RNA sequence: UCAGAUCAAGAGGUAAUGAUUAAUAGAAGCAGUUUGGGGGCAUUAGUAUUACGACGCGAGAGGUGAAAUUCUUGGACCGUCGUAAGACUAACUUAAGCGAAAGCAUUUGCCAAAGAUGUUUUCAUUAAUCAAGAACGAAAGUUAGAGGUUCGAAGGCGAUCAGAUACCGCCCUAGUUCUAACCAUAAACGAUGCCAGCUAGCAAUUGGGUGUAGCUACUUUUAUGGCUCUCUCAGUCGCUUCCGGGAAACCAAAGCUUUUUGGGCUCCGGGGGAAGUAUGGUUGCAAAGCUGAAACUUAAAGGAAUUGACGGAAGGGCACCA
RNA sequence: UGUGCUUCAUACGUAUGUAAGCGUAUUACCGGCCGGUACUAUUACUUUGAACAAAUUAGAG
């Protein structure tokens, strides 16, 4: 049976939508249909910080971002356990939640 | 409700805002503009939605422009809505 | 697009009284429904309706009780002669009772009742009980 | 709605109740004769002479100003066109759509919307030749076509 | 009538050479024959004299084309580029 | 072939007086008739150079059209090629005043 | 979008041929189009920040160190 | 002459002297304002991946579960400026948009077309759906040229493994690329034909319209632009439950299929196999496509859900028979 | 051209369910309200008929 009204995601008023590749696995799965996660992380760790702002020169050189974007499949996001395995009920929830802490995946 | 049952006789405001089509008898939302543009002032009878640019007897310029709704007057035409 | 002007006000009326309102709009009554809600109305089916007159085709503001269970169209028109004209009976209302079908008979637009004893038969034009 | 489109969208004009107003015109009724024909001959359409009459005269609606339309006032003042409107307009479409293709080929969709505009010229066709304002042996050959509407 | 289903042109050759060469030369067999539209005086009088000159009988203009068709394509993309070309280095 | 005067060339097919071709376009020319001379693309260079010295000589205006003998002929309703064509007698056209 | 992005290309294309390097640098360490690509293009929409993000050189006329010692010295 | 009848009347005069609506049907227009990864052709940009040229460096480098194949006649890897080529158009990218569907994303120009909104424009039933027939139809495959980076069926090696014609790793071939043709199939799916009427909440957004001295950028405020709430069309999404329905899963349609019902049109199925086979016909260059049985066999095949089973299923916990 | 009024014939001040009188003329004559009588846009449908074997069947006795 149909176990999602979604599907994937996204395909209505398209037909068919171009499809991206995956990190780990490197897939060519849909560009709706891929678990994405646009990463910002500190390049420094943070707690090995104050090594490097010893060495700073200048006003303690507040440190640039990494960024990049996370295009999953399915079967390799789920063993990475970005996602996992819900509930039938808590299947149905899309935008909860942020809520859990400070800067997470950084650490 | 099963009681909107003034079809009949509605609020005449609340069929104001309906539609010109989606309402009980259909009605247009324009009206004709006697306008008065004061570099001379030989009155133009336009329409509002105006399907057509204008020109007068003296001050024969533009007095009306093209939009998708509502034509725009030119903002030197002192007009004024009225049935005549 | 419309094949009936029948089936879309009177529909239009069985969907509107199952939710139980007090007035229907139909569009854009045709002569033919206006007669079908003269045999209704007659019967304490169906208020006094109000027709409003714009003219392009006409709208009806149709007031009701609430004693309507069923009121339907039977497409295409089927031409009934008197001797058939209890085998739609029988397998359409729900009790001999009640209800009617009624007949678009050679005289006017008329119920099962009224056209057995005026002894006159036509076209099925619909049904309601 | 939109026989050879999907979208179902409605607008139209909303023609009023009232018939006989303007109750403020500064001449005759049936001066209206000799501006429909003097932009007629102009070679104007009915459809622009209806739209540039409402801003100078400015009148609403001929049919009601008059006693019958414009394009019955044209053939009684004898400006009947030789093919009518909505079949001079739909025939220079699909002349432009192949005077695109005999330049700009490998394009399949620019050619079928000249299989659309040709199934309903001969849809307007199969119809003007019935109510006899075609005549008969009245085709649609895209190879005359051209001289027509230019 | 139609006096071939199929071949056109190549039956002239008929049951000779086997059949994707009767089918290959075919395309060149009819466009050289051809009467094409002179560009210069508007007649279907552009025919083939030899192999890569065209004349034609009225106007008497005789040009340089292509092998079997009058202009080819590989040349009116050269027209274009060149042009396109003096547009920038002249002006 | 722009529809600016494609438009008005079909209003003078119904309206106007013209002279559709050469050899009666000079007939008009030296006698002071010409109103306007639309002449092909495709026309030849001493044809055409022999026409704007004619309507430099009788004050016509060429409009030098774009398109060639087939698209005259086409624009002017005609089932066959013109290459030129002088107006004479403009009825509803306004093409005296249309620049190029 | 291609309204703005026609008038990005004229200022500064009128900002370019403008005096070679030593005025034009000089208007990019004040970023001088950055804020004239910014205050005329909020009649058309209110823009956010506009970084010039890239400049290449592909092109170099002359050595010609006469033209270099009023330029180094 | 009456002329039984039958052609035409001295035609200029006496007839309200004759054209229903204009569909919240369609079509076409517009001084219309637009809008959209819609299609075509030019133009043009972006880094990257290669491959080479210089120059510095010094023995490693690719890779992987561990490896090896492989790259270092050291000048590789790496760093760097480069030149050249073919591809692909990231991030912005959405529960956005366009398109008949397949599909569609660097600007800029030109070309033709489209929905929608607006409209006291035009015509007047022109419309609905559809055997036959037509046009388009991802990928792969096929022809004939031009290309030929990346990738990569096939093939050739290295491991792993009892075995490994596989997964994993290396150079690669047809192919991907462009043109001119062919082919006509996809889980071509929403496993849901199209036009039409009705039936409800709630919130978002695409597009257009119209009142907000709501704000608001500044030529001076105004003209505009941006948003604000307030309406309004066509919707599309989303979620909540019907006076809904269904075997359920579930669905504002998959409901209004009442109490065997009825708006119209078209296609398809009748237990499972044998079988989309055989065969004939037709299309095709081929691969193959559109049609399409029976013999014999079979008492079940199947759908949505429930409890256990409690395993490369994640979670949270426990134990010296761990 | 849908009916309205005026009605009266007709179930009980009420009910026309047969009809008659205004919407300028629902077909011209003679007969003693009544007959001969001149004149009928169309098809489908429908009313009652005509017309035609019996046996069967329905079925009366």
């Amino acid at each position: 049976t149909k176990k999602r009204r979604n599907g994937g995601r996204n395909k209505h008023n398209r037909g068919h939508v171009k499809p991206v590749r995956c990190t780990n696995c490197a897939r060519c799965v849909p560009k709706d249909k891929a678990i994405k996660k646009f990463v910002i992380r500190n390049i420094v760790e943070a707690a090995a910080v104050r090594d490097i702002t010893e060495a700073s020169i200048w006003d303690s050189y507040v440190l640039p971002k990494l960024y990049a974007k996370l295009h999953y499949c399915v079967s390799c996001a789920i063993h990475s356990k970005v996602v996992r395995n819900r509930s039938r009920e808590a299947r149905r929830i899309r935008t909860p939640p942020l809520r859990s802490f400070p800067k997470d995946m950084a650490r | 409700m099963p009681l909107a049952k003034d079809l009949l006789h509605p609020l005449p405001a609340e069929e104001k805002r309906k539609h010109k089509l989606k309402r009980l008898v259909q009605h247009p939302n324009s009206y004709f503009m006697d306008v008065k543009c004061p570099g001379c002032y030989r009155i133009t009878t336009v329409f509002s939605h105006a399907q057509g640019v204008v020109v007068c007897a003296g001050c024969a310029t533009i007095l009306c422009q093209p939009t998708g709704g509502r034509a725009k007057l030119t903002e030197g035409c002192s007009f004024r809505r009225k049935p005549q | 697009v419309r094949m009936n002007v029948l089936a879309d006000a009177l529909k239009c009326i069985n969907n509107a009284e199952k939710r139980g309102k007090r007035q229907v709009l139909l569009r854009p009554c045709s002569k033919v429904i206006i007669k079908f809600l003269t045999v209704m109305m007659k019967h304490g089916y169906i208020g006094e309706f109000e027709i409003v007159d714009d003219h392009r085709s006409g709208k009806i503001v149709v007031n009701l009780t609430g004693r309507l269970n069923k009121c339907g169209v039977i497409s295409p028109r089927f031409d009934v002669p008197i001797n058939d004209i209890e085998k739609w009976t029988n397998n359409l209302l729900p009790s001999r009772q009640f209800g009617y079908v009624v007949l678009t008979t050679s005289g006017g637009i008329m119920d099962h009742e009224e056209a057995r004893r005026k002894h006159l038969g036509g076209k099925i034009l619909g049904f309601f009980f | 709605g939109r026989m050879h489109a999907p979208g179902k969208g409605i607008s139209q004009s909303a023609l009023p109740y009232r018939r006989t107003v303007p109750s403020w015109l500064k001449l005759n009724a049936d001066d209206v004769k000799e501006q429909i024909k003097k932009l007629g001959k102009k070679g104007l359409t009915p459809s622009k002479i209806g739209i540039i009459l409402r801003d100078s005269h400015g009148v609403a609606q001929v049919r009601f100003v008059n006693g019958n339309k414009i394009l019955r006032i044209m053939k009684s003042v004898g400006l009947k066109p030789d093919i009518p409107e909505d079949l001079y307009h739909m025939i220079k479409k699909a002349v432009a759509i192949r005077k695109h293709l005999e330049r700009n080929r490998k394009d399949k969709d620019g050619k079928f919307r000249l299989i659309l505009v040709e199934s309903r010229i001969h849809r307007l066709a199969r119809y003007y030749k019935t109510k006899s304002v075609l005549p008969p042996n009245w085709k649609y050959e895209s190879s005359t076509a051209s001289a027509l509407v230019a | 009538a139609k006096r071939t289903k199929k071949v056109g042109i190549v039956g002239k050759y008929g049951t000779r050479y086997g059949a994707s060469l009767r089918k290959m030369v075919k395309k060149m067999e009819i466009t050289q024959h051809s009467k094409y539209t002179c560009s210069f005086c508007g007649k279907d009088s552009m025919k083939r004299a030899v192999v890569g000159i065209w004349s034609c009988k009225r106007c008497k203009r005789t040009v340089a084309g292509g092998a079997w068709v009058y202009s080819t394509t590989a040349a009116a993309s050269v027209r274009s580029a060149v042009r396109r070309l003096r547009e920038t280095k002249e002006q | 072939a722009l529809e600016s005067t494609n438009a008005r060339l079909a209003l003078v097919m119904k309206s106007g007086k013209y002279c559709l071709g050469y050899k009666q376009t000079l007939k008009t020319l030296r006698q002071g008739k010409a109103k306007l001379v639309l002449i092909a693309s495709n026309t030849p260079a001493l044809r055409k150079s022999e026409i704007e010295y004619y309507a430099m000589l009788a004050k016509t205006e060429v409009q030098h059209y774009s398109g060639t003998n087939i698209e005259l002929g086409t624009a002017c309703g005609k089932y066959f090629r013109v290459c030129t064509l002088s107006i004479t007698d403009p009825g509803d056209s306004d093409i005296i005043r249309s620049l190029e | 979008v291609r309204k703005i992005r026609a008038r990005m290309t004229d200022i500064i294309t009128n900002e370019v041929s403008g005096a070679d390097l030593k005025q034009l640098v000089n208007k990019l360490a004040l970023d001088s189009i950055a804020k004239d690509i910014e205050k005329s293009c909020q009649r058309i929409y209110p823009l956010h920040d506009v970084y010039i993000r890239k400049v290449k050189v592909l092109k170099k006329p002359r050595f010609d160190v006469s033209k270099l010692l009023e330029l180094h010295g």
